[PDB]
RNA sequence: UGGAGAGUUUGAUCCUGGCUCAGGGUGAACGCUGGCGGCGUGCCUAAGACAUGCAAGUCGUGCGGGCCGCGGGGUUUUACUCCGUGGUCAGCGGCGGACGGGUGAGUAACGCGUGGGUGACCUACCCGGAAGAGGGGGACAACCCGGGGAAACUCGGGCUAAUCCCCCAUGUGGACCCGCCCCUUGGGGUGUGUCCAAAGGGCUUUGCCCGCUUCCGGAUGGGCCCGCGUCCCAUCAGCUAGUUGGUGGGGUAAUGGCCCACCAAGGCGACGACGGGUAGCCGGUCUGAGAGGAUGGCCGGCCACAGGGGCACUGAGACACGGGCCCCACUCCUACGGGAGGCAGCAGUUAGGAAUCUUCCGCAAUGGGCGCAAGCCUGACGGAGCGACGCCGCUUGGAGGAAGAAGCCCUUCGGGGUGUAAACUCCUGAACCCGGGACGAAACCCCCGACGAGGGGACUGACGGUACCGGGGUAAUAGCGCCGGCCAACUCCGUGCCAGCAGCCGCGGUAAUACGGAGGGCGCGAGCGUUACCCGGAUUCACUGGGCGUAAAGGGCGUGUAGGCGGCCUGGGGCGUCCCAUGUGAAAGACCACGGCUCAACCGUGGGGGAGCGUGGGAUACGCUCAGGCUAGACG
């Protein structure tokens, strides 16, 4: 199915992913469906995620299926947090 | 060598006689219906392309046929049986036909 | 690998003085004084009149000759000046003017920007406080070269820093001697500085 | 949208199906000069509807055949051969250029 | 924000004109040389041939068994037999194996690009909604018994479970025929007749979970169709019979000569058909002032292919690289009957070649498959290795001080040069089996909560003892090309049209800045040169931006076909043209800004531009077209 994960794009030892909404398919940085986020997995800045959780939204309403990894970054960024 | 997964075909073999059997029953139904519409022997014409209309939508309850497959059969068949019936037919049992 | 090798013989092709040992350029030593002609079996010859190529080639010698950089380099900050906005030839001696090792050298934390260039390799220059060993370190506007503080009580440091007493430092600079720190107040301008080089000429050698 | 494209018929011999000369024009990608292309079009035609002359609007269709997806969308003037003959004698002009040749 | 030219035809000149050089680039190779690191990058040839290992499996929460083992039952005891549980094997069944990975052979084509069409369509798993799962029946492996073969492997007989297969039922609904209505290609509603559903499993077992069935929709993915665009040769000019169309049928998810039967005689071409050559296309890339030229490696998108050819099976999906069948070529086994194979997956071998790497580490991270989960698989990937192949950074010292050399090697023999240069005095301190030591990794899981939202919790690092921090600490690689002009750098000796140099002009025949050596000099520097190829300069195919009296170039002349071009006035239309709005123009790249790694290369975030095409609206001077008029062209 559609899901939400992330894709590689940072350098050797300097990653830096997109989340990403892609058919589960694809290369995983391969071409996506859309970015709606992305993640400095070594916070070198204090700008080390971002979440179009408006977006993130969407395709969860409509199927998209997030990657652990993918949930969890979402859910940082209350993607879920109803409360 | 030795890669388990040639058990799919071996499934497959077992998969192909399954679908082909059901297929000829269909086809030989099939012709037999029009083949007695034609003859302008209505009633059992009908009685039979009824048996057919069912082996065709079960052929798609699984993979023999499916889709819209089924769709053109039974639509093919009602076609030509109708019209092969202006012989002076008269639907008689009235099975699947709909006048 | 730059270059390494004789230096008070570069002035003399050059025809101008190049302070390349910032002292010793200045006593009657510089052989600038006794010798101000072009090195090697041919220096006292008649001088055949150049040509437009080896005028314009002899000043981009000059000019780069001087900040003691590769012609890779050079080069690199030229084409990088072409293209930023405003006038390429000051724009090409302010990013010239910005390395580390040279604003070291404007600092007077040493005598010549090779000697500046080995105080940056060797860590003895901290950049807002925090240690910076690349003597093409591109200095901005705001930020504070200093003296390792492990450095400080380092012999040359001291002798350098202490000549250094009371002694005028570049409009564009600004130096507390005491604490051993300085500011990179700003990009300086064409006028700021004064070297034996028209940058019109060295523009036109790369245009070429 | 589905294409509509205007042209003359300049083929009737064919059962349901009309030949349909599209002229189109525009600057040259390099000289810039406008110049004249064309394309002939093969249209559905249920009706024989239409004849030579005609000058119709081709729309995009539901391919009817091999070499035939479009739809005579209307007629928009009627008979003018000026059109057909034009065509014509381009094609008849064919008839020499080889080894032969005629004599117009 | 953007555009330099020079050498060479003459005794000299101007012009024409070709050749050549200066610049930038390359998946490079070769020569001399070679220290450190980061990030990239590395079979361009034989889509030649391949040993070996690994590269796709996973579910015991769908099912029944075999082998090996332990435990517990029914007996007075044994035999026999019941239950539980562990290891293991495959089998039945399911989902995956159609992705991910490789390559560029084929293809000049709806293959690709761009913009559209589908009332002519499909889409497993995921999401939302509605409805449902009553009853019965069957078989084949496993296993057991027997037969054949050298082997691969195979034939028969018997038994058996299921989420395997079938029958009947229920019919939310859906499919088909006919009618009607609304819509307009096969879209939607409706009525009658007919036809079509299902599977169970797991428990914190009396409600939850995983799952099953039918239907409508969503999402993602895809098929097919269409306008426009896409190399060279016209010393390829005619091409075509399923060929063009029709009717009916077949086939498909679906349109269609896609295929077939019959009918018609059509279709295509100079706006280049047909044929030949060559070639995957694109985002982009290199170059250029631009227009343009050239190109398509790495990365992303699409296509094609999996030893060569043909074919279908199974599937939601393939006509399927590690599935199947046949033909061919080749390798292998063969008891000669007959079998087994396909690295254009990672690594590696061999061949060819000027030339292209480790039979590496890890599954820790991102991502993928299966599973309720634990977890299993993952040569995809994340890393390390090798190669100056590229880009960026960095070092071989800094500051002070002129022995001064048998010989190298200049001279007017007074001196000049190498040169502040100098294993020689002072400073710092690359290297360096010395201390500490990482981010990348917090999820799935567990518990509380309500398996939700929240909240706490074990666990897990290949890279790596790496980076980085702190301590100590040595003065510690330099080479290559060139020095007649273009073109920056000149003298001695040697040689004597020789030996040789040479990009072009040229240099050497006894004073050679041009050969070879030496001193000196210029350029660049872990590189420097060479060869090859691309753009440039070349307005030297000229659209921007050229020419033809004598330099190359007016057709021997005419006639006229196609085509190109078209006087003055008015009106309609609004095709060309122009304006507005809007959609599209993926990401990457490029540009600008800020930011992370000590800088940079590299990378992250954000910003701006944009032709072309679609849609809607508008303008009408010019060009076009239709209509009318004129008389200055033309003709009479
Ligand atoms: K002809
Ligand atoms: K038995
Ligand atoms: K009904
Ligand atoms: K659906
Ligand atoms: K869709
Ligand atoms: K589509
Ligand atoms: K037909
Ligand atoms: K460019
Ligand atoms: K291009
Ligand atoms: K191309
Ligand atoms: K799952
Ligand atoms: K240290
Ligand atoms: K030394
Ligand atoms: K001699
Ligand atoms: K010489
Ligand atoms: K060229
Ligand atoms: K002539
Ligand atoms: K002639
Ligand atoms: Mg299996
Ligand atoms: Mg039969
Ligand atoms: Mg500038
Ligand atoms: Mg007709
Ligand atoms: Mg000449
Ligand atoms: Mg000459
Ligand atoms: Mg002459
Ligand atoms: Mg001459
Ligand atoms: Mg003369
Ligand atoms: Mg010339
Ligand atoms: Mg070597
Ligand atoms: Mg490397
Ligand atoms: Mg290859
Ligand atoms: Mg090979
Ligand atoms: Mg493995
Ligand atoms: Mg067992
Ligand atoms: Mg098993
Ligand atoms: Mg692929
Ligand atoms: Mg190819
Ligand atoms: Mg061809
Ligand atoms: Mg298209
Ligand atoms: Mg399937
Ligand atoms: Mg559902
Ligand atoms: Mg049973
Ligand atoms: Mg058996
Ligand atoms: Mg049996
Ligand atoms: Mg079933
Ligand atoms: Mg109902
Ligand atoms: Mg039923
Ligand atoms: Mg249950
Ligand atoms: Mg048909
Ligand atoms: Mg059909
Ligand atoms: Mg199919
Ligand atoms: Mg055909
Ligand atoms: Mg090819
Ligand atoms: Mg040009
Ligand atoms: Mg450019
Ligand atoms: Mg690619
Ligand atoms: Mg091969
Ligand atoms: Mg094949
Ligand atoms: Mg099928
Ligand atoms: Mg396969
Ligand atoms: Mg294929
Ligand atoms: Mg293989
Ligand atoms: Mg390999
Ligand atoms: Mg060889
Ligand atoms: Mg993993
Ligand atoms: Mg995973
Ligand atoms: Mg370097
Ligand atoms: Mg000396
Ligand atoms: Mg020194
Ligand atoms: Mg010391
Ligand atoms: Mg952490
Ligand atoms: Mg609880
Ligand atoms: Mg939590
Ligand atoms: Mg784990
Ligand atoms: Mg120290
Ligand atoms: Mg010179
Ligand atoms: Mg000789
Ligand atoms: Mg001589
Ligand atoms: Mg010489
Ligand atoms: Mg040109
Ligand atoms: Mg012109
Ligand atoms: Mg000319
Ligand atoms: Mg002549
Ligand atoms: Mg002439
Ligand atoms: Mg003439
Ligand atoms: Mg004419
Ligand atoms: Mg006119
Ligand atoms: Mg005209
Ligand atoms: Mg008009
Ligand atoms: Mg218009
Ligand atoms: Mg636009
Ligand atoms: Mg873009
Ligand atoms: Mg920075
Ligand atoms: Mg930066
Ligand atoms: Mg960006
Ligand atoms: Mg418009
Ligand atoms: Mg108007
Ligand atoms: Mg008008
Ligand atoms: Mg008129
Ligand atoms: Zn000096």
């Amino acid at each position: 199915m559609v899901k939400i994960r992330l894709a590689r794009f940072g350098s050797k030892h300097n990653p830096h992913y997109r989340i990403v909404v892609t058919d589960a398919r694809r290369k995983r940085d391969g071409k996506y469906i859309e970015k709606i986020g992305y993640y400095d997995p070594r916070k070198t800045t204090p700008d080390w995620l971002k979440v179009d959780v408006e977006r993130a939204r969407y395709w969860l309403s409509v199927g998209a299926q997030p990657t652990d990894t993918a949930r969890r970054l979402l859910r940082q960024a209350g993607v879920f947090r109803q409360e | 060598r030795n890669l388990s997964a040639l058990k799919r075909h071996r499934q497959s073999l077992k998969r192909r006689l399954r679908n082909k059997a059901k297929k000829s029953a269909i086809k030989t139904l099939s012709k037999k219906a029009v083949q007695l519409a034609q003859e302008g022997k209505a009633e059992e014409a009908l009685k039979i392309m009824r048996k057919a209309e069912s082996l065709i939508d079960k052929a798609a309850k699984g993979s023999t046929l499916h889709k819209n497959a089924a769709a053109r059969r039974k639509s093919r068949l009602m076609r030509k049986v109708r019209q092969l019936l202006e012989a002076a037919g008269a639907p008689l049992i009235g099975g699947g036909l709909s006048a | 690998g730059r270059y390494i090798g004789p230096v008070c013989r570069l002035c003399r092709r050059e025809g101008v003085k190049l302070y390349l040992k910032g002292e010793r350029c200045y006593s009657p030593k510089c052989a600038m004084e006794r010798r101000p002609y072009p090195p090697g079996q041919h220096g006292q010859k008649r001088a055949r009149r150049p040509s437009d190529y080896a005028v314009r080639l002899r000043e981009k010698q000059k000019l780069r000759r001087i900040y003691g950089i590769s012609e890779r380099q050079f080069r690199n900050l030229f084409e990088e000046a072409s293209k930023k906005k405003g006038v390429t030839g000051s724009v090409f001696l302010g990013l010239l003017e910005s390395r580390l090792d040279n604003v070291v050298y404007r600092l007077g934390f040493a005598v010549s920007r090779r000697q500046a260039r080995q105080l940056v390799r060797h860590g003895h220059i901290t950049v807002n406080g925090r240690r910076v060993d690349l003597p093409s370190y591109r200095v901005r506007p705001g930020d504070e070269i200093a003296v390792a503080e492990k450095s400080r009580n380092l012999e040359l440091i001291r002798q350098n820093l202490e000549a250094m007493k009371g002694r005028k430092v570049g409009p564009w600079l600004s130096l507390d001697v005491e604490g051993m720190k300085g500011k990179f107040l700003r990009l300086p301008d064409r006028e700021d500085l004064a070297l034996p080089v028209n940058e019109q000429l060295v523009i036109e050698f790369y245009s070429r | 949208p589905k294409k509509v494209l205007t042209g003359v018929v300049v083929s009737d011999k064919m059962q349901k199906t009309v030949t349909v000369l599209v002229e189109r024009q525009f600057p040259h990608p390099l000289y810039g000069k406008v110049i004249k292309r064309s394309k002939k079009y093969l249209a559905h035609d249920p009706e024989e509807k239409y004849k030579l002359g005609d000058v119709v609007e081709i729309i995009e269709s539901r391919p009817i055949s091999k070499r035939k997806r479009f739809r005579v969308l209307r007629l928009v003037e009627s008979g003018r051969m000026d059109l057909v003959e034009k065509y014509l004698i381009r094609r008849q002009n064919y008839q020499s250029l080889s080894k032969r040749g005629g004599k117009a």
